[PDB]
């Protein structure tokens, strides 16, 4: 129906966009703060992570959709930097406003952003320098990547743990983790903690007096459904709806049980000898008491409650292949894990598999009795594994904590274009957009936001130094000497995603109801 | 505002839009005016009469506007009223038309200041091609047909029913006493209304006409110098009254004796000083009359304000209140004083014969004084168009026949120059087109038809249209050869002042 | 009832912002003329920044403040007051952006202080010496008049203004405070402005053509009355008896008679021939009788002249002003080389020109007696104050926002004091200046960014003060054209802008006062 045209209509778009970024301005670095999000579903999500906050619920606007769409693109590739993204787009718009409001065209500002941006990708290629893929160098990047997502204390616990996860590749270098994601969550004494368990860990386990607690030569056969019913891969029906039905269901479970156990004891003997090596069976459903007695005595370790998600990972880790029935299977096709041991902590049982043949699965064990703690620590892990993952794949990494932002801004030097001045508006706006990253650290910390920034420009003038605002005191420093460096992937994908979004906002001069 | 200071009623939106729409409303009274028309605009003002005009000067002064943009042009119109006659209407319609065209420019994305610049340029080119549109001119000013063709255009602009008689009449009664070559007087010609008789019965009289009846004997001497007094009689002594009738009976005897002996002295002082025609705006008593019969003085019963005014400008007179005997100092340039009845009413006739400071009177006879007020507009503009101060007045086609010629030249010229100026130059052509539009509206047909068919005939320098049936359908009439001519000077100041007025008002924003 | 902190700063910026709009369409020749009917209802035509603030009704404290500081600038230069407002507005705008993000007013102020010192030293570097020739005075004269009127009428006023300043060198003043007598003539066109060397008189004789060319003029300027009629007075009021008043009427008339007689004796003593004339200027009447007698002797006697005419005559002519006539030597009376009477319009003005010992020139503006003739009066006014500055300074720069881009470029690049505290105000100071050139482009219809990149680059390559060609709104070298600005114009926008800014910036409360 109604239609807004011209610069009036463009105002409606940019003012909204600036306002979303203003709210989220509070986040970034560890001198930032968690934001409380409640959708329409209850539960307190306490997240400073921008990607989580955009998706679960956010202010309605047309630009609400755009800040999330670019958040979506960023997260999927790199999996860091979705807080970072928001603030530059905003500050770009601010600058663009001043000129249009003077009596200029949205479109000339837009073209100058494209010229401006292209010089800055090229700026990255110089400023970057190769740094090690050795463990301790990746600690210094991991410490920084965790800090832009979440608070200081939460960042510190996870540094060492996240590095050891991604290091246990086979020299398989990707930007993201695909199968080194395993979430195990626990309500425990320690309020916040993350534990490193290498190799794939199983959701719960069964234990018997006769069962072998420590097993040093585990031939895994992975099975699914079940000792309750023979010839199944999905569950059979039930009978109990009448009084008479109950008795029948239990009685014919004896036949079903009797057929199954036989398969397993005969396979154990081929592989292990009598009891001279150990045998592991994966029940993903109920384990009947009758079958727990026989398997346990025999030298067979039964495990109760595993997932379909464990099932995928287990196959890669042991070298075995999945079966969905409890039946005989050739020794060849069974996986080998060279250690299986069960640590029973709290009210859950974590059975580990260690000596993984092929490590592309690792497990982080999330402690947190409280709902409010669990949500903080757990959501930091995911954006954390993928952050460090970018650094190991990347051969070159860029200095961090606004080091590169201030350098690019000064080099891009005003009155370098002279073509029409259409390029001049853009290259000038883009300079001030980058310098948002100093500004928001400085806001979070003591002293005034521009007051710290002019000292960064000054120190930048002295060459041989990349200078930015610290994450942990909000003061000027040589970022490089402290060690605070950020992966290349964040910094490369930032530029492409920020320019496109904010370009489109100025192109919109007709918004239809 | 944003300020509780900095007062403006114009600026922003209101300069661009509101000012123009106001100029447009003033100039609606002249898109029914100028040349062939049947429009009449009645305006009242509590003047104890109805005032009928189709002249811009009287319409404009009545009408007050609270904006500087609309108010400023009224002054430009008055300026062209002093220097020349008819075309006053043309000054306001032009400025007002140009300003409507201007606002459209502002809309597109063109700036104010170049548009302002391009008019000055167009005005200069239009004047430069203007004396090359002379097609006819006078050479003798004592010849009634060559003068009357000029006159005719002023009269036409008023009514299209009174063109023939009047245009002849003024030239017959003379505005050719002066050489009109360095010097011309227009306060030594008035238009004098005589109530009674028809308006084709409007007559020629030479020198000062005053309506008021003559009393006593009449003079015909050449020693008759004018003495003017507003009130020289009121009774030489005023009464007080103590019996609320008189104060009283023996005293009433003395009040009358002293009046008659003081009036004897006063009226004998007038007689002796060489004043043998006295103009009395007072009251003629029997005693005062009795004296002036003996001394031989022509006596003018009464005067009103209007009659006193023309004596002070023409004579070099003053109108003194009196009841104590005076002497000459009013003086006069009038030798002869005669008596002649105009309208069957006794009229006082002044005359002398000379070129410079010589007097004439276009005197009118009419049913009512209202009918005479419009006719008067036609006639006073016809005296003010005479003033050019040459005897070759370089007549250019009257009646709006020049207008299309100017418009064609200007639009082509516009194309040649580059930049933003040119659009203003084109607009400047279409502002002249205002005149052909107003003649079309009264004629009874749309604008599209007249402007196209004048353009179709190309360069002509005759084409304009009337109120007729000939004026509608083929939309072609000859107003070079109908003896509809106007003067080069009248069109010059009209276009000049109007371009200056349009530029200053387009600038405002306070 | 108080606006405190953010609320106090908010009020000032908002006002500056609306005002700025008005007085950019007065800036340079491409600005637009303005009229007031909003000041009092009557019709004024004015195109000066200070003047327009007085004529209106100003109640807003920020508008009023800008008008007060304006007053000082207007006296000295009379140009750059169209500019004052523009630089103030932008200067605030810059500050506002930083404050809203999170910045203190005081750090802004410090960096203004640093800004001001550097900016003033830049004037000293960049200034170009000029001569004191006519040609060079023509170009200060023409550009300043071009601000305050059109281009057409301004070129006529250019001639009048310049000859006066050359004549003022002869007196050896380094200032102007005389030769500023503006006299009006009655006419039917305004495209004439005439220069009259000596003085002009409002009215002449009531009797025309006494001797309307005086070869040798001996000017007695008097002011006692030679006409006081036949009125019955005593001490200038009615008295109880007729007779007592009358007795004085005789002696008063008798006094006048003797004073008219002293003119007859004075002509022989000073003159002695009619080969020389004699000039009388009386600011009071003279009888019609007395003029005929004087006229045949070959004396021109003037009646009903002003008190302003009298003071001017006494300076220029070397004349005297006396309350008596008597028999005085030509040593006391001033001399003028020429007298001519020029009748034009409805009032005839007797000129008394080619005075010996002048110190007053009259610039005689012809006009129709509309508001247009008042418009050239106030154009001519500030054009005299402009060329005064050229005599004051030695150095006149090419303008048209040429100077201002050069000064802004110098600030952006380095810290003038080398501290970050200064730096926050310094950005703000540099962009504030850029309003003056860019906006000439804006009026014309030429995009503002395009001229900034070009104009600034061409400075860098050359070292020329390249300026704006007003009409295209595109850059061109301001030197050749004649668009120039004095040392005093570019100094006084700088001083006014800083001082006015720092008192509004540093508000923290505005509380009402009775």
């Amino acid at each position: 129906a109604e239609v807004a045209r011209a610069q009036a209509a463009l105002a409606v778009n940019i003012s909204a966009a600036r306002g979303l970024q203003d709210v989220l301005r509070t986040n970034l670095g560890p001198k930032g703060t968690m934001k409380m999000l409640v959708s329409g579903a209850g539960d307190i999500k306490l997240t400073k992570d921008g990607n989580v906050l955009l998706h679960e619920m956010q202010i309605q606007h047309p630009t609400a959709s755009l800040i999330a769409k670019v958040a979506t693109a960023q997260d999927d590739i790199t999996g860091d930097g979705t807080t970072s993204n928001v603030l530059i787009i905003g500050e770009l718009l601010k600058q663009a406003d001043l000129y249009i409001s003077e009596g200029l065209h949205p479109r000339i500002i837009t073209e100058g952003f494209e010229a401006a941006k292209e010089k800055a990708l090229q700026f990255l290629e110089e400023v970057k320098v190769s740094r090690e893929m050795d463990r301790e160098t990746l600690i210094d990047v991991a410490r920084t990547s965790l800090r832009t997502k979440v608070h200081a204390e939460l960042a510190d616990v996870l540094t060492e743990a996240v590095v050891d996860s991604i290091l246990a590749i086979k020299k398989q270098d990707e930007p993201i983790d695909l199968f080194m994601i395993e979430i195990m969550e626990m309500k425990h004494k320690s309020e916040t903690d993350t534990s490193l368990i290498r190799g794939l860990v199983l959701d719960h386990g069964a234990r018997h007096p006769d069962m072998k607690k420590r097993v040093e030569d585990a031939y895994i056969l992975t099975c699914n459904v079940s000792l309750e019913y023979e010839k199944t891969e999905v569950n059979s029906g039930f009978f109990y709806k009448s009084a008479e039905e109950r008795e029948k269901l239990v009685k014919a479970e004896r036949k079903f049980i009797e057929d199954r156990v036989k398969k397993i004891i005969e396979l154990k003997r081929k592989v292990c000898g009598d009891s001279d090596k150990g045998f592991v069976v994966i029940n993903q459903k109920g384990i009947d008491p009758f079958s727990l007695d026989a398997l346990s005595k025999e030298g067979i370790v039964a495990l109760r409650r595993a997932k379909r998600r464990n099932m995928e990972r287990l196959t890669l880790a042991c070298g075995g292949v999945a079966l969905n029935s409890f039946d005989d299977l050739s020794p060849d096709c069974l996986g080998h894990a060279g250690l299986v041991y069960e640590y029973t902590l709290g009210e859950e049982k974590f059975t580990f598999i260690e000596k993984c043949n092929n490590p592309r699965s690792v497990t982080l064990l999330i402690k947190g009795p409280n709902k409010h703690t669990l949500t903080q620590i757990k959501d930091a892990v995911r954006d954390g594994l993928r952050a460090v993952k970018n650094a190991i794949d990347d051969g070159c990494v860029v200095p961090g904590a606004g080091a590169v932002e201030v350098a690019m801004a000064e080099a891009l030097i005003k009155h370098k274009p002279s073509v029409k001045g259409r390029a001049q508006l853009g290259v000038q706006a883009f300079a001030d957009a980058l310098l948002i990253i100093p500004k928001v650290l400085a806001q979070n910390s003591g002293f005034d936001l521009q007051e710290t920034l002019v000292k960064i420009q000054a120190e930048h003038s002295e060459s041989g130094q990349l200078v930015g605002v610290d994450l942990n005191t909000g003061e000027p420093m040589v970022a490089a000497e402290v060690g605070v460096w950020d992966n290349y992937c964040v910094k490369k994908q930032l530029l492409h995603s920020c320019t496109v979004i904010a370009t489109n906002i100025l192109l919109v001069d007709e918004i239809m109801r | 505002m944003l300020k509780e200071g900095a007062k403006h009623f114009s600026g922003l939106e209101e300069a661009v839009y509101r000012n123009i729409q106001a100029c447009k409303e003033l100039a609606q009274t002249t898109r029914t005016a100028y040349g062939p028309n049947g429009m009449n605009k009645m305006v009242i003002n509590h003047l104890e009469k109805l005032f009928v005009t189709n002249d811009a000067a009287t319409i404009l002064r009545e009408l007050e506007v609270q904006h500087p943009a609309a108010k400023m042009i009224v002054m430009a119109s008055h300026m062209q009223e002093q220097e020349v006659g008819d075309g006053t209407n043309f000054v306001l319609v032009f400025a007002g038309a140009l300003l409507e065209l201007a606002e459209e420019l502002l809309r597109i994305g063109l700036s104010v200041s170049e548009v302002i610049e391009g008019y000055e340029i167009a005005c200069r080119k239009a004047h430069e091609i203007l004396p090359n549109l002379v097609c006819c001119s006078a050479k003798n000013l004592r010849d009634i047909d060559e003068v009357s063709s000029l006159l005719r255009t002023s009269i036409m602009s008023k009514q299209y029913g009174n063109e023939v008689f009047l245009a002849k009449l003024i030239a017959q009664a003379c505005v050719s006493i002066f050489p009109d070559s360095g010097h011309f007087n227009v306060d030594n010609i008035r238009v004098c209304k005589i109530l009674g008789s028809g308006i084709s019965s409007s007559s020629v009289l030479h020198g000062m006409v005053f309506k008021k009846e003559t009393e006593g004997d009449v003079t015909s001497v050449k020693d008759a110098k004018i003495a003017v007094y507003s009130c020289p009689f009121d009774g030489m002594i005023t009464e007080t009254k103590g019996t609320v009738l008189i104060k009283t009976a023996e005293e009433l005897m003395n009040f009358s004796k002293g009046e008659e002996n003081l009036m004897d002295a006063q009226v004998k002082a007038i007689a002796d000083t060489g004043a043998n025609v006295v103009v009395t705006g007072g009251k003629v008593a029997d005693m005062a009359l009795h004296y002036a019969n003996k001394y031989n003085i022509m006596l003018v019963r009464l005067n009103s304000k209007w009659d006193l005014r023309r004596l002070c400008k023409t004579v070099g007179a003053t109108a003194l209140p009196r009841l104590t005997p005076p002497v000459l100092e009013e003086m006069g340039h009038c030798d002869s004083v005669y008596l002649s009845e105009v309208g069957d009413t006794q009229v006082v006739v002044f005359k002398h014969e000379k070129e410079d400071g010589a007097i004439s009177t276009i005197v009118l006879r009419g049913s009512t004084d209202n009918l005479m007020d419009d006719i008067e507009r036609a006639v006073d503009d016809g005296v003010n168009t005479f003033k050019v101060l040459t005897r070759d007045k370089r007549l250019v086609p009257g009646g709006g026949a020049t207008e299309i010629e100017l418009a064609k030249q200007i639009t082509s010229y516009g194309e040649t120059c580059p930049g933003l100026e040119q659009y203003a130059i084109k607009k400047f052509a279409e502002a002249f087109e205002a005149i052909p539009r107003a003649l079309a509206e009264n004629s009874g047909v749309k604008a599209n038809e007249v402007i196209s068919k004048l353009y179709a005939v190309h360069q002509e320098g005759n084409k304009n249209v009337g109120l007729d049936i000939e004026a509608e359908v083929p939309a072609v009439k000859d107003m070079l050869e109908a003896g509809i001519l106007d003067t080069y000077l009248g069109k010059y100041w009209a276009i000049k002042l109007a371009t200056n007025a349009a530029v200053t008002v387009l600038r405002v924003d306070q």
